[PDB]
């Protein structure tokens, strides 16, 4: 009755008029359930968190049908998936006949993986809802997602033929992608099949007229004909997706295979040129020609007759457009480059030609500097900035040849110059922020940033950029408190020796160091929070795409979401912050400036507490920390031939699993070893740590697989690595160094012996690796 | 459209100004000159492109003997874009302000010593009013010279 | 050099960096999702190509994006608006815009029949203005004052959509001989 | 330039 009434203002937003009643309730019956947790979800939605749980949790400690979906909602809402299952079917299984929780159902098992009960539920919706053709396209998903194509296909094919000539024109998009994704599903099934690839065709060409997607109708129909072996009749549909898009190699390079001619130079050459007349305009028609051909006459003809139109134009990127033609032809091309637009500069004038001048300055200034001429690189550049200070892109080039000099502040400083001329511009301004987070210069970066950023409500930009998901600003901060850690600490050991104001220094010196070594670690914890909320985000879509009608896209979600933790930012994050963490772990084994809180403030006040990430670096559990807030979520999801060998050896090395760490050693060395001093350095380090002494059977696994590769019964390990592995092995080397404790192997003859190893790198490479890992 | 064309001044391409004037005309212009201009005197601003890219600029005043009408306080071209009409562009524009805002009167204040820009001046219609103004410019790096008044009625 | 294809969600956290990076307008990355899930073929990207942050696989990375919808607040016949467009600065000047803006245009007519096209753009930024006042043909249909953030003042721009119009054939030649399609590239 | 504020 009345708890009823608080019930329709939960749908109804009035969640305190909502509470005012069940307050009434629980005055004269605290021990009702219902009562409790319907107050729960209503203190949550506006919400006062920490009650709502503590609501919820005395109303679970008792233990309706409406009671079991209102639970079910706070769980979703609060991301327990799982839970939220347990009482959404408690609803049904305590006599519910609300229809609506099989289809909440099918989204959260869809969002847990588990799609053998989603079949279930989208099964049972199906059938008390089949009205809405959005049930049709879940369910057949839901059949394909479980193996079941054929049944998949047959219930799109029923929606079909009950809808023959009743779509409506606001029903013909969703009508045109289910038609595709029925293709899409055939298609697999044909495989390399003759016939079966005739009758998926066949399908192709009578929904043509009423597919939107002609593009992916297209390039269907392309890879049909060519898995038919009618390569000629496939030819002709790469000719009309290149006049679409005559802008995308791709379908260039499928051409090749499709007439035959991917063989002879002869043959292609003649193509291109071909098709140059079509379009003339465009990229492959003059680029490809480029990658195969040596007979300089005809290609220098051709690569003066690509880049210099270009340069006559002044366009910024023409010498990225030809570094791969560098990169991957080093020896054949750029010293022929070289001389054929340093003598047309050598044509120009600066006053009558002063676009193409400054921008085959601006060429040249690049090409020295992949070729390590850094005089040579600046020589240039300057050139082109005297005589036009206005191009910001000048000033960026130029930093970059300071920065691989080594000159962080120096380049910091020259993009900061560009900037001033150009406040309207984000992108100069991030690459500004960056170098001088390359410096270790924190304060200029944030002030910087901050120019672009909503600061409503902070000091600073910190929080909108975390709120904005901002990994690159907030990776490159993490290592460069990270740096500033370190530096700060080999000054405070320097603090230490100097004994004969100085303990006045080392307080301050000792606070810097737990607040670098914090926010560092702080830093790098915002990136995993962005990838777990990416997961999170595709709880919708387990619905919405079925009702807009875009199966296809919706099972690229699911993919996408199966790789969230494997990508290039997730793994950056992890591998740096592995450092501190495993390092907490080695450690352990062996206010008035509350202040300055307000300006590294990242997370509104409300939830984050710990805003310098102290109790952060003050765990008792480091590595049990890395696994759950990193590692775990990218071991799951990552393939083999992508997987950090090195990273998961490290890993288990510290948490007593040894045998984990041979396997991690012996897959390496399947797929890069045996020989590489990685594969060596780990193997000695692994070896070292079976007997006797050590606090941990791995033995028996050594001598099994690489007796030959090492003199297992046991001597001069580092004589030995140089002689099987090669001085020259950089980064075998470092890895051993950084267990110089658990296997002594002379560290100090291996410190030189990398030191005299780092001659051959570059300055800033050098430099790095002498201050922050030695 | 023409390969030189003129677009206005905002606080975001302020600093092109700046280094426009800089280079053009080292030591005149404080740092707080710019600054004024669109810390909030009318002023009259605009830059030149040539290819889209920033080569030059104006910086003019309203002011209400004679000393009256658009006082010219800066106009630049970097020097390899000189000789392309960008120069009389901004001119133009600035005798257009003088007759959009009901003045008679375009005048500039340049340093004695600099003849190639007096002739210039004098060559787009201008003409000299009396003689040798005793200490009027004033550098930033404290250096002082005369510099000479140019007038140029506009009907 | 650049390629030029279609969007999908493997591109939306590059295309989410490059937003970053190039403009102050920023979303979070369920609206991308959002998109890319609703309008699986509006959106185009820009990358580099080898042959034989932004980095999406070995060689290729992102350096240009168009973020595309259609209006789903009515009741108007079907339109279209671009609600990003950014191409990192060292590749600009190019024509990528251009490319990725023609698709982006012909795929809002052909897929979704939309009758026009909207947009918002600042009013400072000239960049922008001349790519779609000049270029493209965008006619300026209001002002919309303090519209961002900072305060600056927008240009609500809109262009009509006829399909035969938007063929990326048709713009080829910066200032004629086509591809009829027929046989032979061996003549 | 889409604006997301409010
Ligand atoms: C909301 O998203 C709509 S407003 C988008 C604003 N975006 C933005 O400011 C991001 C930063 N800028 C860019 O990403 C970029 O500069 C663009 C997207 C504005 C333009 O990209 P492109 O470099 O690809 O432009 P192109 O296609 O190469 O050029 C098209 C025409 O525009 C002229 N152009 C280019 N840069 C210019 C500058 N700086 N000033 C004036 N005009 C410029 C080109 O000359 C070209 O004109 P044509 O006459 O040659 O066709
Ligand atoms: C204190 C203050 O208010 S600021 C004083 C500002 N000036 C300075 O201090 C110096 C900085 N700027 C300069 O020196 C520049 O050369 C300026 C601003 C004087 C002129 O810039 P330019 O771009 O050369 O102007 P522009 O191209 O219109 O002038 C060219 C001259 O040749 C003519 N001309 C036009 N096109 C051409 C051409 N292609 N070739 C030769 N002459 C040409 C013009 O009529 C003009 O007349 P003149 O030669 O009879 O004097
Ligand atoms: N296309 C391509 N690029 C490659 C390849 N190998 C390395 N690069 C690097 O690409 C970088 C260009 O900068 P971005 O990679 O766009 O930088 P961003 O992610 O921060 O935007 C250069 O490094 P950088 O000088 O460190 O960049 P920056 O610090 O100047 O941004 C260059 O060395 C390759 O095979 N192909």
């Amino acid at each position: 009755d009345q708890f009823l009434e608080a019930l329709k203002l939960y749908e109804g937003k009035q969640y305190k008029k909502s509470l005012k009643l069940l307050d009434a309730i629980l005055k004269k019956d605290g021990s009702h359930v219902d009562s409790l947790a319907l107050k729960g979800l209503d203190l949550y939605s506006v919400g006062e968190k920490d009650d709502a749980a503590s609501y919820v949790a005395n109303a679970i400690r008792k233990i309706s049908p409406i009671c079991c979906h209102v639970l079910g909602i706070y769980m979703r809402n609060t991301k327990e998936y799982k839970e939220s299952i347990k009482w959404f079917t408690a609803a049904l299984n305590n006599g519910s006949t609300n229809k609506q929780i099989y289809r909440d159902l099918a989204t959260l098992q869809s969002q847990i993986g588990d799609f053998k009960n989603a079949l279930v539920s989208r099964k049972k919706y199906w059938e008390a809802f089949l009205g809405y053709r959005a049930n049709w396209t879940s369910l057949a998903v839901a059949q394909d997602v479980n193996g079941e194509r054929q049944q998949a296909i047959n219930t799109l094919s029923q929606f079909e033929k009950l809808a023959e000539g009743k779509i409506s024109d606001s029903e013909k998009y969703e009508h045109s992608e289910c038609l595709m994704y029925k293709n899409d599903i055939m298609y697999k099934a044909a495989s390399d099949n003759q016939d079966k690839l005739q009758n998926v065709l066949k399908h192709l060409n009578d929904i043509e007229p009423c597919v939107f997607d002609k593009f992916g109708l297209l390039e269907r129909k392309a890879t049909i004909y060519m898995k038919l072996g009618q390569l000629k009749d496939a030819s002709i549909v790469y000719r009309t997706l290149i006049k679409r898009n005559p802008d995308n190699f791709k379908y260039y390079k499928l051409l090749e295979v499709s007439l035959g001619i991917q063989g002879d130079n002869k043959l292609k050459k003649a193509l291109y040129g071909k098709l140059e007349q079509f379009y003339p305009r465009c990229e492959p028609p003059k680029f490809i020609p480029l990658t195969f051909l040596q007979d300089k006459e005809e290609l220098s003809k051709k690569l003066r007759e690509y880049v210099l139109p270009q340069l006559e134009r002044g366009v910024p990127a023409t010498f990225s457009n030809v570094k791969p033609l560098y990169q991957r032809r080093k020896s054949k091309v750029s010293p022929l480059l070289e001389k054929i637009v340093l003598d047309y500069l050598s044509g120009l004038d600066p006053t009558q030609d002063p676009i193409p001048f400054i921008w085959t300055n601006y060429y040249l200034s690049q090409h020295f500097l992949f070729l390590k001429d850094f005089p040579k690189a600046q020589e240039y550049i300057d050139a082109a900035l005297d005589h036009t200070p206005t191009l910001v892109e000048f000033y960026i080039l130029k930093a970059r040849i300071l920065k691989h000099l080594g000159l962080m502040d120096t380049a910091a400083g020259i993009l900061e110059e560009g900037r001033q001329l150009d406040l309207q511009d984000r992108f100069i301004n991030c690459k500004t922020v960056k170098y001088f987070l390359r410096a270790n210069n924190i304060d200029k970066a944030v002030e910087v940033a901050s120019l672009f950023t909503k600061n409503d409500d902070s000091v600073n930009g910190i929080k909108d950029l975390h709120l904005v998901e901002a990994s690159w600003f907030i990776v490159e901060q993490a290592e460069a408190y990270y740096r500033l850690y370190l530096d700060r600490k080999k000054k405070l050991d320097d603090l230490a020796s100097l004994k004969k104001q100085i303990a006045n220094d080392i307080k301050e010196n000792q606070w810097l160091v737990r607040k670098y070594k914090g926010l560092a670690l702080k830093r790098f914890n915002a990136i995993p929070k962005f990838y777990k909320q990416f997961e999170d985000d595709q709880l919708d879509f387990h619905s919405y795409c079925m009702r807009k009608g875009t199966p296809r896209a919706y099972l690229e979600m699911l993919e996408w979401g199966k790789a969230l933790y494997t990508k290039p930012m997730y793994v950056r994050a992890m591998k740096e912050a592995s450092k501190l963490y495993f390092q907490m772990h080695d450690d352990r084994l062996k206010k008035r400036k509350e202040t300055e809180a307000k300006s590294v403030a990242a997370y509104p006040s409300d939830q984050d507490n710990d805003v310098f990430g102290e109790k952060l670096i003050e765990t008792s559990t480091p590595m049990e920390d890395f696994a759950t807030e990193f590692y775990n979520n990218y071991s799951m999801q990552v393939r083999e031939d992508e997987r950090d060998y090195i990273l998961d050896f490290e890993f288990n090395y510290r948490i007593g699993k040894l045998a984990l760490c041979f396997a991690s050693l012996n897959k390496f060395a399947k797929r890069f070893g045996t020989t590489s001093g990685l594969f060596g350095s780990m193997a000695i380090v692994l070896l070292h740590a079976t007997r006797n002494d050590t606090p941990f059977v791995v033995t028996k696994s050594l001598e099994k697989e690489y007796s030959e590769n090492f003199p297992l019964n046991e001597f001069d390990w580092l004589n030995f690595y140089q002689e099987k592995f090669g001085k020259n092995d950089i980064n075998g080397l470092l890895f051993l160094y950084r267990y110089r404790d658990d296997v002594p192997i002379g560290s100090s003859n291996l410190k030189e012996m990398i030191i005299s190893s780092l001659s051959p790198l570059e300055p800033h490479s050098q430099n790095e690796i002498l201050q922050y890992y030695l | 459209r023409d390969i030189c064309t003129l677009d206005n001044v905002y606080a975001n391409n302020l600093g092109m100004l700046t280094k426009l004037a800089h280079v053009t005309v080292p030591n005149l212009y404080q740092d707080a000159f710019f600054s004024a201009l669109f810390a909030e005197d009318v002023h009259f601003t605009q830059m030149a492109y040539y290819s889209e890219i920033p080569v030059g600029g104006l910086v003019a005043k309203l002011v209400p003997l004679s000393l009256k009408g658009i006082q010219i306080e800066f106009l630049g071209v970097l020097p390899n874009y000189r000789h392309k009409s960008i120069g009389s562009k901004l001119l133009k524009f600035a005798e257009d302000k003088c007759s959009e805002c009901h003045q008679h009167n375009v005048f500039v204040y340049l340093p004695a010593v600099d003849d190639l820009t007096k002739q210039w001046f004098i060559a787009h219609g201008f003409e000299q009013v009396g003689e040798t103004v005793n200490n009027f410019i004033k550098g930033v790096n404290g250096d002082e010279q005369d510099a000479i008044l140019l007038k140029k009625h506009i009907s | 050099p650049i390629n030029i294809r279609r969007a999908t969600i493997n591109d939306i956290i590059c295309m989410q960096n490059a937003n970053l990076h190039n403009l102050p307008e920023n979303y979070m990355m369920k609206y991308y999702m959002y998109h890319i899930l609703s309008w699986p073929e509006a959106s185009f990207v820009a990358t580099t190509t080898t042959l034989d942050p932004t980095y999406l696989a070995p060689g290729e990375k992102l350096v240009g994006y168009v973020l595309v919808k259609m209006n789903d607040d009515q009741n108007e016949p079907p339109n279209g608006h671009i609600t990003s467009l950014s191409v990192m600065r060292t590749y600009r000047r190019m024509g990528i815009a251009e490319n990725l803006m023609r698709q982006a245009l012909f795929a809002l007519r052909e897929v979704h029949q939309a009758e026009y096209v909207s947009l918002h753009v600042r009013q400072s930024n000239r960049a922008a203005l001349h790519l779609y006042r000049d270029t493209l043909a965008f006619e300026v249909l209001s002002i919309e004052k303090s519209y961002y953030q900072d305060g600056e003042d927008a240009y609500a721009m809109k262009k009509v959509l006829k399909l035969e119009e938007l063929q990326i054939s048709n713009f080829t030649h910066r200032r004629k001989l086509e591809d009829d399609l027929e046989s032979d590239l061996l003549e | 330039s889409y604006s997301m504020e409010h």
